[PDB]
């Protein structure tokens, strides 16, 4: 399948600028075979949180050719996992070989191929490696939680992010989880005889600030402490949650980079082969 | 003696108050210099985190 | 890893300058060469030459 | 895209052992049509967390036929049409037909080739069905945790079933299970406690609601629309001037926790790498025996 995006008549002042966008990704809404350019288009920059929430509700598409009439595309993932294509990087950090990439809305705006003749503008999302996209989502959601190079939130959707976060956190509290919660001092004392044990604990740990301020008594034996065991259940639940906490706030990694011959690290603004996942 | 530009450009950082004992004065009231020093020393750490 | 053969197309523009000079000739010669004021005296043709 | 591996000739006898591992998986570094055996090697006594984190920055590849000269591999990530391929199951328990496999390090007692002629070691990760692996990880971590607090060291219920037969979950001291897993249990328990503490610090009165009518009502209201009981998160007290030795900004701690939790969740596998589509064979493949698979 090859999504076909039709174009209206264009002035030569912007057609030649659109030609340069040969390896960026756009977000359709329905996967019909044909679709006009006006359809696939997002308003000018605003509320990076809302936009990041919108990328979840639509499936991406990367474009390959730009003819004076017609502009092709490719629906990224609907049935395929090995359609090796090429897409250019537009994020600040240079993405290296091996790691996955995730789509993130742009910061500060200023990335808008404002077309005057057609009277519309596009905002192609930037591409970041997973390790840094996670951190960016963390920073933005924390800042949203603060309000009860950086744009301010809107207080209408930030509450939705807070709701998702607080739900995913609330459902960690289990009658088994308290058993683990009981050994905070037994953990700190273990984080003293060795080096790695102390290394795993952070500095503003938000728990060392607790284990040295409050004593907790032995836990109450739960109902039927003979038949079943609770710590196992709580830990399994926590694995199940944390395996899917990153995506529920940001976006799943959409493709991983593979290059057969070129230099490993590809700089910003340069195309690099890829395979999707 | 051109500081107006320096200040007008340096105040972009919102704020941070490390301590206040070093840059604050106060107009005393009567009944001074016997128990007034006592009223002072009592909260001397109250100015120095 | 292996490397592919790379090409590159580049173009370069010209630079445009000029030149000039001055050749101001007098008025008496202007007249006499044209002969408009040349009177048939054996002393005028010498001035023409 | 099939890569070959130069093989520094070892000896007779050992090469037979290398021939026996004709079905396992190996983690390459980069997709080049050549590689030296010295490259795809890991000290078979190693930290499980770091190995599981490194498994992401590599490519899976299965060892097809081997010869004294070289051995051939086939990567799994990139591929055309997801062609079939053979795989040697090496987990502790069998895997059925029509499910998904996942790659985890040798969490329990380890097995590792010791190629004494070439003086290098190899680790071949286990091959587990999805849910059973996601539960076995929790099993080993929970056993280590129960041991940590010096409580009742045994409960006789550290057992896992799979297709009838009961498995024993070998004792946790065999190779280095008291040392090569400490990192994992620490890094998991700590994050769990930190998440709990942050939540309780943002909502101080959560555990003082109705035992059955308040907490459930709060959760159901939170899951539903925007009432939220006002700022259900009470405004935390104002912090210190960030040079006082006891500064604690709760929101930056929440930020760090989100980041670390996401990172830990991604470096755990649990995203299927293949799917057994066995055909013309016994429907249940026992451990140690090959099994037809199609990559996902």
């Amino acid at each position: 399948m090859e999504v076909d995006i039709a174009l209206p008549t264009l002035s030569p002042g912007d057609l030649s600028a659109l030609q340069r966008c040969e390896g960026r990704v756009v977000f359709l809404e329905t996967l019909r075979r044909h679709a006009t350019l006006r359809e696939v288009a997002l308003p000018c920059g605003g509320d990076v949180l809302a936009a990041m929430a919108a990328y979840r509700r639509r499936f991406a598409a990367v474009i390959t050719r730009v003819t004076p009439h017609r502009m092709l595309a490719t629906p990224l993932g609907v049935g395929g996992r090995g359609q090796s294509l090429v897409l250019q990087n537009t994020g600040p950090f240079d993405l290296t070989n091996g790691d996955h990439v995730c789509l993130v809305p742009p910061l500060l705006g200023d990335e808008c191929l404002r077309l005057t003749s057609a009277n519309l503008e596009l905002r192609f999302p930037m591409t970041l490696p997973l390790a840094q996209a996670r951190e960016l989502t963390a920073r933005v959601v924390a800042r949203a939680a603060e309000t009860l190079q950086l744009p301010p939130p809107h207080r209408d959707n930030a509450e939705a992010a807070t709701r998702s976060l607080v739900l995913n956190m609330i459902f960690l509290l289990n009658e088994g989880a308290v058993i683990l919660l009981s050994l905070i001092p037994n953990l700190l004392t273990l984080g003293a005889q060795d080096g790695y044990a102390n290394a795993v604990i952070q500095l503003g740990s938000a728990t060392r600030e607790l284990g040295q301020l409050v004593r907790q008594p032995p836990p109450p034996l739960p109902q039927d402490h003979a038949r079943r065991f609770c710590v196992f259940e709580a830990l399994e639940a926590w694995i199940a949650s944390a395996s899917r906490l990153g995506d529920t706030l940001g976006t799943r990694p959409v493709a991983r980079v593979c290059i057969f011959d070129g230099p490993p690290t590809v700089p910003p603004g340069e195309k690099a082969a890829v395979v999707e996942v | 003696l051109d500081v107006d530009a320096t200040l007008a450009a340096l105040r972009q950082e919102p704020a941070e108050v490390q301590c206040a004992f070093g840059a604050y004065v106060a107009d005393a009231r009567p009944d001074a210099l016997v128990g007034l020093m006592q009223r002072f020393l009592e909260e001397w750490p109250g100015m120095m985190p | 890893p292996a490397d592919q053969p790379v090409h590159n197309y580049m173009i370069k523009r010209l630079d445009r300058r000029s030149l000039n000079a001055a050749f101001s000739i007098a008025v008496e010669a202007l007249g006499l060469i044209s002969g408009e004021n040349l009177d048939g005296t054996h002393i005028s043709s010498a001035m023409r030459l």
